[PDB]
């Protein structure tokens, strides 16, 4: 998910611009739901996932807000000490405590019913138990007990009119989420929200702790510890699920890291390229970043140095010259199925070969398979989420930086060989693989583009539409599931705010029993593909002016 | 009028709700949701509660068991029971507004039932506050804010200790899955502030 927020000093023809692209995958019907709410203290417009009561993306005419995933470490695992005799009990603070338990019956259409028991300790539900060691593992969440309040903090924040009121609501959202702010006077802000544990000294948050008492959290850290910035010196706020701030530790996931190689750099250089930006330019960063190969900038210098003493007819060198001419922007050919330059296929095979010679070789089986993906893996339907830099590639980037990397290279991944020798071998593997399929003329190489599928199954793998309701778009775009832009104090209009968004395939999912499809079932789908957007209205006069229909209800509680 | 809910849809079909109190306002929101997204919302409801196998069968029994093992429903009902009347209105209004359209749908199904209910062979049921809260809890919390791999990390660490010895296996673990990396690009610049806590990176808990 990404966001960029542009303040007073970087904005041109406005005082503040906020662009947001939350990335949850692509579905039919639409992941998010458009809705305006006017009354009872609320006056808001925007869109939000699963039509939650609180709007995750929108504004209320004075301030605007948006999110991206936080990925802090807010979950740890407690190894509970069981007993062979007195089962259902566990050791805690010197006594044998009884577990909570509940029985569940799963009814099955056209099958027999199944019943099982769920177990919970003071630390949380039991994930798994090791009968041999007599250990049960319990997953403990820092936000446990505050789910409902997080949802209400997302609803009440829609009424805030300033930083002070908005941060009061931010301090109650307990999940690990980044929150962003803009206002009518051109102020901008960011808070990495959520509840994070206050851990005992010596607790290494990447591995399990004993659940017998002494490793128990001390409580939760205060809100003053949560990374936050208001009106930054730079004039803008950008994020792509990268680190909030220096020294902040990330989720304990083995596949997730915040390293020197990070995709948010791609946003930074576009915002630092121009002294000020307009709204039209801030929208246009969506088009560039959507199409940018993310490994090029990282490994192009390494490839250039290694092939610098090669002759003109050495094919390993030709591969690097093709990359040196390329800006990294993918563009479809006229056939709608292949990319115009072969750069991403060359990096993909190179990187696969580099990881198999380096990172994978140092890791024992079967954990080596966690570090082999290049980051280009997909199927015919295309990526199910955003494109990122793989974990093997982030580790490899630190190793090719040499003593310029702050991470101690405890094992040399190049195993005694000079860097360049390993890079030339992988480049030979690349030339052999690709030339065999496409031939020796690099210039006529037509390599397969990634496509984009709006799926009928939801993110859990459960149908939320019939299979023929799936939609396909020719060009894969590394962008938000929806996009929305809010511009405050436009010098080009009399209106204090202007806002736009696009919710595809459309507002409605309705299909009548006769097969007739609602009028708003897919009228935003072509708009999505072309980088277009519709207006979000807030005021009564704008709503009345664009009204297509009206329904009035009379109800009494 | 306190009892009036006005719904204005724009040229893209986007609903705007005008009402005078909380319960009326969220009743209007729930009502247009049931109009626009009733089958999506009902499969989202069964997904977040682990009741998919009832309508879809045996292939979803492991899924349903996994959803149920990952939460504690009585703890969510206790949180709903502690809300103030104003806050509870948000949830109750939204479930009531959905129910109002579901009632019409189950009374006139020849014209109002979403085709997929026929296709999959079942009909919508009424919602309570617990179900509205579980839409948010089952997606945002229980999935997008629940990430850990501590048990798999431990097994990685143990395999690295066998390979390279005790001290060396820990240092390679720190190369592969560092705790922090001072050169990561950050949303907040270093001139503004840095995180104040320092953590143990030795697995000192064993
Ligand atoms: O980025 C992701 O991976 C998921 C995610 C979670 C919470 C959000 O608000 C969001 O916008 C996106
Ligand atoms: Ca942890």
């Amino acid at each position: 998910s990404n966001m960029w927020v542009i303040g007073k000093s970087k904005a041109q023809d406005a005082k503040a611009i906020m662009v947001n692209g939350p990335q949850f995958g692509w579905y039919a019907p639409a992941y998010t739901y458009g809705i305006g709410l006017h009354g009872a203290g609320y006056d808001v417009t925007g869109n939000t996932p699963f039509a939650y009561p609180g709007l995750v993306f929108g504004h209320n005419g004075v301030i605007s807000w948006g999110s991206t995933a936080g990925f802090g470490d807010d979950v740890d695992i407690f190894a509970e000490r069981l007993s062979a005799e007195k089962p259902g009990y566990y050791l805690h603070n010197g006594k044998w405590v009884k577990m909570l338990s509940r029985e569940e019956t799963i009814t099955v259409k056209n099958g027999q019913a199944e019943t099982f028991t769920v177990w919970r300790t003071v630390h949380g539900n039991i994930l798994q138990t090791d009968q041999t060691t007599q250990t049960a593992y319990a997953k403990s969440r820092a936000w446990d007990g505050k789910e409902v309040a997080s949802l209400l903090a997302w609803t009440h924040q829609m009424k805030a009119k300033n930083w002070q009121q908005w941060t009061q609501q931010a301090a109650k959202q307990a999940l690990t989420i980044n929150w962003y702010y803009a206002d009518v006077n051109g102020n901008i802000g960011y808070v990495h929200t959520g509840a994070y544990p206050d851990r005992q000294s010596g607790h290494d948050p990447r591995l399990p702790v004993p659940g017998t008492g002494k490793w128990d959290w001390k409580g939760l850290l205060p809100f003053e510890m949560n990374p936050k910035v208001y009106n930054p010196q730079s004039g803008y706020i950008a994020n792509w699920n990268n680190s909030p701030q220096k020294d902040y530790p990330a989720s304990d996931l083995f596949a997730f890291l915040w390293g020197g190689a990070d995709r948010v750099t791609e946003i930074d250089r576009l915002l630092e390229q121009k002294p000020r930006l307009t709204a039209d330019q801030a929208w246009d960063v969506i088009r560039q970043t959507s199409r940018q190969d993310l490994n090029l900038r990282l490994f192009l210098p390494t490839l250039q140095a290694a092939t610098s003493g090669l002759t003109q007819s050495d094919p390993r060198r030709q591969l690097v010259e093709t990359l040196t001419r390329w800006d990294g922007i993918n563009l479809l050919n006229d056939d709608g199925k292949t990319w115009q330059q072969p750069g991403s296929a060359i990096l993909n095979v190179w990187l696969t070969s580099m990881l198999k010679r380096t990172v994978v070789a140092a890791v024992p089986m079967p954990f080596d398979k966690w570090y082999s993906a290049s980051g280009y893996e997909t199927t015919q339907d295309g990526p199910t989420g955003s494109l990122n830099i793989s974990v093997g590639a982030k580790i490899l980037y630190e190793a090719v930086q040499g003593d310029k990397s702050p991470i101690p290279q405890a094992v040399d991944l190049f195993a005694g060989k000079p860097q360049q020798e390993v890079v030339l071998a992988a480049l030979e593997d690349t030339w052999e693989t690709l030339s065999k399929r496409y031939g020796n003329n690099v210039s006529n190489w037509k390599t397969p583009a990634m496509a984009l599928t709006f799926r009928a199954n939801n993110f859990f793998g459960v149908p939320q539409a019939a299979a023929e309701e799936t939609r396909h778009q020719a060009e894969y775009q590394n962008r938000g599931t929806e996009n929305d832009m809010i511009v405050f104090s436009p010098t080009t209009s009399d209106r204090p705010v202007l806002a736009w968004d696009v919710v595809a395939p459309g507002q409605s999912g309705f299909i009548a029993p006769d097969g007739t499809v609602d009028k708003h079932y897919e009228d935003q789908l072509k708009m999505y593909e072309n980088f277009g957007r519709k207006s979000l209205w807030l005021t009564k006069q704008d709503v009345e002016a664009h009204k297509e229909s009206q329904e009035v209800l009379h109800v009494q509680r | 009028s306190s009892s009036e809910i006005k719904i204005v849809r724009d040229e893209y079909g986007m609903p705007h709700i005008y009402a005078n109190d909380t319960w009326h306002l969220f009743y209007g929101y729930g009502y247009v949701v049931a109009q626009d997204r009733l089958f999506q919302m009902e499969m989202a409801r069964r997904s977040t509660q682990g009741t998919v196998a009832e309508v879809l069968g045996k292939d979803f029994v492991k899924f349903d068991k996994d959803i149920r093992r990952n939460y504690w429903p009585d703890a969510i009902r206790a949180q709903i029971a502690a809300l103030s009347p104003e806050d509870m209105s948000i949830l109750q209004g939204y479930a009531d507004g959905m129910n109002a359209w579901i009632d019409k749908v189950n009374t006139n199904p020849e014209t109002l039932l979403p085709k997929q209910f026929n296709t999959f062979g079942f009909t919508p049921k009424r919602w309570e506050p617990f179900d509205v809260a579980m839409i948010f809890v089952g997606t945002m919390a229980n999935r997008f804010s629940d990430s850990t791999s501590e048990i798999d990390n431990l097994a990685l660490l143990t395999a690295l200790k066998d390979k390279y010895g005790v001290s060396q296996g820990m240092a390679v673990f720190n190369q592969l899955k560092w705790l922090v990396n001072p050169s990561a690009p950050t949303t907040i610049a270093v001139q503004e502030s840095n995180y104040p806590l320092k953590f143990n990176q030795q697995n000192s808990q064993t």
